[PDB]
């Protein structure tokens, strides 16, 4: 596990989002969190009728290659990422339970380069080493609470930096899941 | 009253002077810090993470920038890439947030490191020369003289990734080539084609002088 | 290792904004005035300094002349001044400075005004997107001291230093250039590398 | 003994360069500026010392005129200023001084600048031969503060006095006259003795 | 033994330069160090083939007269000795384990004078005295390391202060001998 | 507030005021500052070192400034040469560190140390009167004058380097002379004129004062 910044989140189940089909054309992923569970489950329910919210989260990554399948993912979370555009539209800015697709994975919609965000913390997923890469955030914010519906805490990125390779006859398309499941979660403000 | 007389280089305005100024608000009590995880107090912990170092700084095209990141390894004795070890000066260096904070130093000294890692097929095997020249040597001629050196033999099919640790640097430089020990080998089925991720840090021992925009 | 902390990578006083009377202007504070100084504030997330504004005011020329000025404050959420003779400017609340043009630069300090615990570079939501609500430190209102009009043109510098810096979240180092004060988008098809090239 | 200590041989600062302004100008730090100074440091090989630099303007006739002055200091590596509008001026680590000609005389302090533990000043190799590389004290740049042209012409005296002077490797007091800043070289053809002579 | 500035070289064999005649019309000899030792040798094959260094010496210098020959040598190290031409050539500035003749001994090719050099490391040659004069010089520079072929740390002078003087039957040239041993080299940086 | 008033001399730049005055570069560390051998604290110490004393300042011609640095002696209660015992004023003492560091000076005071070296063949004999005069008296008619004075009888023939220290000077001064004894005696085979080289000093109780450039 990589206990994001070295804190664990302080003062609650697994769900599984749609798996994203990493191809050879494939640029890159990023889900907006906590917007992402927002539309979906329990855990939802509450953010939708709640005015404040503060909780960490438990990100786990998985890739379902064989042995001849060959690629690197690097999967990280970087609190606060806003995205640039060449004003973002609604769909752009807080996707739901589907993410995004990049763009421009080199400046990552940001103007930031992709070289940089091992800074963050983060997980290799190399298929030939590793197919699961599980990371804790704690909560990020300059407030104790804030709004879960009008506020992203962080991105969760996922970008191919090697692209998939494979033989002809072997399957093109390798699913990618997140498990998220929330930790030490709070509400307050029945609305 | 007490006597005093005003010594040379007063009235004057030092725009690196840390003179206490008047606050402009007295009766104000800004809100108290809370604890937000991750707490930054020396840049130098900001150097010390490995970073993607772009050897292949060949390709400019925009639908291909991020083909940067990577150098290609696939199907004797030959040369993979070379890059000098120099955090500050242009090149390779500038992608790294080490090689970044560099400019906004004059000065800095210490211990490099950088690892690499294989992106092949589980099934793929093979072996890499990784040389270090020590500052003012030349490129060798080949893998023989390469050998002779400050190197280490890497197999990517028992470890996926290597480190090779630069002994100091200061702001000639010197220099780091990958050789081809044996061909790239790989089983019917797997991809004919691999690619190697450098990520380049800096040691403990690394500081900086003389911040400079 | 006493080189690279946050203090001294942030210290050195740099010149944010210029001000131009050839009778009174608002300059509402920004450390992006500062035209190298975004890039570096950027590479962390959230912010806690201390503000020293130094106000060197002069002719076009350069020349001093013996003329009264005020420099005001007005904090955040205080309505601004509309013409040379609005009540703003006689307000107590709006804390001033009456220095000539020939004392040394008036020297003040402005402590932490955001009601958050910290100054934050990002809002990745909606208070119109991007858009960092309480970020605003507040507003410099200059303004010739008297009711008829000033005999000769000014140009009054302001120079800031933050002191007592602390940070969070550090993050990747803008690498395209920057187009708009308050959101990050770059030009898309003239996308650059990070860095120089080669051959082989 | 204690008249002949390194810090009072090399204490009493001396006027090493003068700067015209009849709109801005360079003067790269040297302390063979001063006349007289160059033989007396001659005596060691190495030195060790912090400077004090005091900046004495006024007109080509001695007059005090109502004018403003920034002298920046450029650290060694940083670039200079090519006009009176680059952006250099601007840059927050050149560090600046802004005084009026009637205010005391600036009076800054530049520490031991050298990445090497000591100024040497002979250097016996090539980094083209004896250019010691490493003896770089830095520049100061001097301009009058404003956009348009300065209404007075300007003379701009410095005074250098080092403080905490220490000396290594003691060697032969020059007796030829020196020909250029930079190499020892003498006239070989007009060789002179030491000193005076007699007829038995 | 003169130590020279008193201090023992701290942290590897005798090596014999080809011997100098002294004449009625010798000037002088000066020889860069370590330079004179770079192009021969065990040690000037570590020299050429290495980045960084450091090394004291003990410098032994000889002359074989007899009793029927009168005259006197100076001998001193001069650390950091430039050139002063009437720039440099390569052969005057960097001699190898052959010397160069001073043209202006008075001066010593760097406009200072002769009569001062005693303020240095030095010795008396008088050959009615002694034939025997030996150095130990430690490591003099500004930094720990330096490199063996662009910077020379001292020059060892040699000058005849006194005319050579003979009567006609004797032998008229004087051989010279230098022995060098360097003593706690160090070196770094295998190239 | 406190009360002070500005005292006459404010406002005043003196150049030798030793003020403190603010850094240019307050968060600077200069490079710290390592045992180079041979540190010098003290001028006197550089005052201390024999060094040689042009005697024969005679000759001025570019070819022949080398023979200076030594005066003949060669082939009876003759004088061989006379200096004064002056380190600032012009003349032979010009050439030593001594009387050149005297000209950055406007006092000194102490006693001198002067030194010949004789450099002839070893079969070589003979003697030498070096006397000194006092301040005021007058040079000595002959050597029967010369050796009711202050001097030693130096013979080569044993002792090949002799010491006369002068007793004490200050800023008439004195004379130094030296005097055939007998004349020079070689056996057959050897050269027929030598030299002498004067090597000067200062004693440990030499001090200056009033810095003067």
């Amino acid at each position: 596990i990589i206990v994001g910044y070295g804190e664990w989140p302080s003062y609650n189940r697994f769900y599984t989002l749609d798996t994203k089909l990493w191809e050879k054309s494939s640029k890159g992923w990023y889900w907006k969190f906590p917007d992402v569970l927002t539309e979906t489950g329990v855990f939802g329910q509450n953010a939708q009728f709640h005015y404040l919210y503060r909780s960490g989260f438990c990100i786990h990554v998985q890739c379902n290659a064989s042995k001849f399948h060959q690629g690197a993912l690097l999967v990280a979370v970087l609190p606060e990422y806003v995205i640039g555009t060449v004003h973002p539209p609604y769909k752009q800015t807080q996707p739901g339970a589907d993410g995004f697709e990049l763009q421009h994975p080199y400046v990552l919609d940001a103007g930031i380069p992709i070289s940089q965000l091992t800074v963050c913390p983060h997980q290799w997923i190399n298929l030939r080493t590793n197919n699961c890469a599980t990371i804790i955030v704690p909560y990020i914010n300059a407030l104790p609470f804030d709004s879960a519906l009008n506020h992203c805490n962080f991105g969760l990125l996922v970008v191919p930096i090697s692209p998939l390779d494979y033989d002809q006859g072997a399957t093109p398309v390798i699913p990618i899941t997140i498990t998220l499941a929330p930790m030490c979660s709070e509400f307050a403000g029945l609305r | 009253g007490f006597p005093t007389e005003l010594k040379p280089g007063t009235n004057q305005f030092l725009t690196t002077d840390d003179g206490v100024s008047a606050p402009i608000l007295p009766n104000f009590h800004p809100t108290p810090c809370i604890h937000i995880p991750g707490e930054v107090r020396n840049l130098l912990e900001l150097c010390q993470v490995e970073t993607i170092l772009e050897v292949n700084n060949v390709p400019t095209n925009a639908t291909s920038l991020m083909e940067r990141l990577r150098f290609p390894v696939s199907a004797k004795g030959e040369l993979c890439a070379v890059f000098r070890a120099d955090p500050g000066r242009n090149g390779p260096w500038q992608s790294t947030l080490l090689g970044q904070l560099c400019g906004y130093y004059t000065q800095w000294s210490g211990s490099l490191e950088v690892t690499f890692m294989f992106t092949g097929s589980f099934m793929a095997t093979g072996k890499m020369l990784i040389a270090y020249t020590p500052p003012g040597g030349p490129l060798p001629k080949d893998r023989a003289t390469a050998m002779l050196g400050t190197h280490v033999i890497w197999d990517f099919g028992l470890q996926s990734s290597v480190t090779l640790v630069i002994p100091w640097i200061s702001n000639t430089t010197g220099l780091v080539s990958i050789w081809y020990q044996t061909n790239y080998v790989v089983p019917i089925g797997a991809p004919n084609t691999a690619y190697i991720i450098a990520l380049a840090a800096a040691q403990k021992n690394f500081t900086m002088k003389l911040c400079k925009d | 290792t006493a080189e690279t902390t946050l203090d001294s990578f942030f210290s050195r006083a740099g010149l944010v904004g210029e001000i131009d009377l050839p009778g009174y202007a608002n300059w509402d504070i920004d450390i992006t005035g500062y035209a190298q100084m975004r890039r570096k504030v950027e590479l962390f997330t959230y912010m806690r300094f201390d503000a020293e504004f130094t106000f060197v005011a002069c002719t076009p020329t350069g020349e001093v002349v013996p003329q009264l000025l005020q420099y005001m404050f007005v904090p955040p959420g205080a309505p601004k001044p509309d013409s040379r003779e609005s009540l703003a400017w006689q307000t107590a609340t709006n804390p001033s400075v009456f220095v000539k043009l020939s004392d040394p630069p008036a020297q003040v300090s402005v402590p932490f005004m955001s009601p958050a615990s910290a100054y934050q570079w990002f809002y990745d939501g909606y208070p119109e997107y991007g858009a960092m609500p309480n970020n605003m430190m507040g507003t410099f209102s200059v303004r010739t001291v008297g009711t008829s009009k000033s005999k000769y043109p000014l140009v009054v510098r302001i120079y800031m230093r933050m002191k007592h810096v602390r940070a969070w979240i550090p993050r990747p180092m803008r690498n395209q250039n920057y187009l708009f004060k308050a959101n990050p988008n770059y030009a898309g098809n003239s996308i650059k590398p990070t860095g120089a090239s080669r051959t082989a």
